[PDB]
């Protein structure tokens, strides 16, 4: 009966023991993310918990049942946070950005919320100004809630990155060696990785900016970590090596002009000034001098300890007594006018996602995924679709 | 007299 649909309803938002096991332990902790190299995805086949959220909080928000969407709502940011929180393994990357997604969508539809209360005349001449502060202050409070939980589910996905790309790209990157035409990670495992975070924020409608400052961040990491695995390196640095170095260095710039960066350079800089010092003759003064003008982002203790861990190789001229000298010299100068490593970015970090204007909300339709297992949130949206029908 | 928040969010299309 179209006279007993929102009763119904009702008496299903109002059960909050019910409800709020289906949807955190049900919808939360068992989803389960989409098929992403060009694969196209519709956007309800990402956000789709998002959009029952959405759905629930709507109706509960219509029928006045605050104290209850409020609960709901705790639980369900706890919920989430502590999903991200448990994300480990190759389901990282994927998992980590289909959330981010999810709270994403649904801080915009809070924020469209607010922008609803404050500017359509309607809601403030409805009703009574008591009640009109109480909803301002829920939503507001809602607000900033998704705001501290898009922060907080970014910052430690990409401190999990971080971790697993100091476990593979230090290995891959110095370690590691395969020049054309010369004859456990290696390049292509880092390669794999970038673009496994590529794809995943592609196929899931992610927007760039956000890509772009994850892939800054990491990029830097990587520089940071592997320049300060190779300055304490010994019995190692040589010419050969160099090369090799500048030749993955090389392959992430590829990567990186070919997928959209254009500030990709600028993260790897040590490295590359790294390879270049390696590279280069450095048997006279000038060619020092030369040192220096290509290698501005070293400092000149740096320069000191990568020329004096240098190995040169058989028939190979070593470098002269009057050159270190020099450099010497040059590093007392600096002292007359703090350390040698550099401190790599490990957290935390400002949220791309709040400094991007937010996303418009559009009407969600009434739909709730066939495969879930979730009978009570089932009969919600069913419902819910008439009741749209009869209004 | 609560008049409610109606935010209408929820729409309905049949093909």
């Amino acid at each position: 009966n179209a006279t007993q649909i929102n009763e119904e309803l009702y008496r299903l938002l109002e059960d909050t023991e019910i409800l709020n096991q289906e949807i955190t332990e049900g919808l939360l902790k068992g989803f389960e993310v989409p098929d992403a190299v060009a694969i196209q995805l519709s956007k309800r086949d990402v956000v789709y918990p998002a959009r029952i959220l959405i759905i629930v909080l709507s109706e509960m928000w219509r029928f006045g049942l605050t104290k209850q969407s409020e609960s709901f709502l705790a639980q369900v940011l706890t919920t989430i946070q502590k999903v991200v929180t448990q994300l480990k393994g190759n389901d990282l990357i994927p998992s980590g950005v289909f959330w981010l997604a999810n709270v994403r969508e649904l801080y915009s539809f809070v924020v469209f919320a607010l922008n609803s209360i404050l500017t359509e005349e309607t809601f403030k001449n409805g009703m009574t100004d008591e009640e009109y502060k109480e909803y301002v202050s829920l939503v507001t409070e809602l607000k900033d809630d998704f705001e501290a939980l898009s922060y907080n589910i970014y910052n430690i996905w990409l401190k999990k990155l971080q971790k697993q790309l100091q476990k593979k790209a230090i290995n891959a990157v110095v370690i590691s060696e395969s020049l054309p035409g010369f004859s456990e990670y290696t390049m292509d495992d880092i390669l794999t990785f970038f673009n496994s975070i590529y794809w995943c924020m592609k196929s899931f409608h992610i927007e760039n900016e956000v890509f772009h400052a994850v892939v800054t961040t990491l990029l830097n990491y990587v520089d940071a970590i592997c320049f300060n695995e190779l300055i304490m390196k010994r019995n190692f640095l040589s010419w050969k090596r160099g090369l090799q170095l500048n030749y993955n260095v090389t392959r992430l710039e590829e990567w990186c002009k070919t997928h959209g960066l254009t500030d990709g350079t600028e993260c790897l800089q040590h490295l590359i000034q790294t390879a270049k010092l390696l590279q280069v003759r450095k048997y006279t003064i000038e060619d020092i001098d030369i040192l220096r003008g290509i290698c501005y982002s070293l400092t000149p203790a740096q320069l000191q300890k990568l020329i004096s861990q240098y190995q040169v190789a058989d028939y190979e001229s070593p470098i002269p007594q009057e050159i270190l000298r020099y450099v010497a010299d040059i590093v007392k100068k600096e002292a007359a006018l703090s350390s040698i490593f550099i401190t790599p970015e490990t957290g935390p970090f400002t949220d791309p996602f709040s400094l991007i204007k937010t996303r418009k909300f559009d009407q969600v339709e009434a739909y709730i995924p066939a495969w879930l297992s979730l009978p009570s949130t089932k009969r919600i949206v069913d419902l819910v679709a008439q009741q749209v029908v009869q209004d | 007299f609560k008049k409610g928040l109606n935010l209408h969010s929820i729409k309905v299309t049949s093909s």
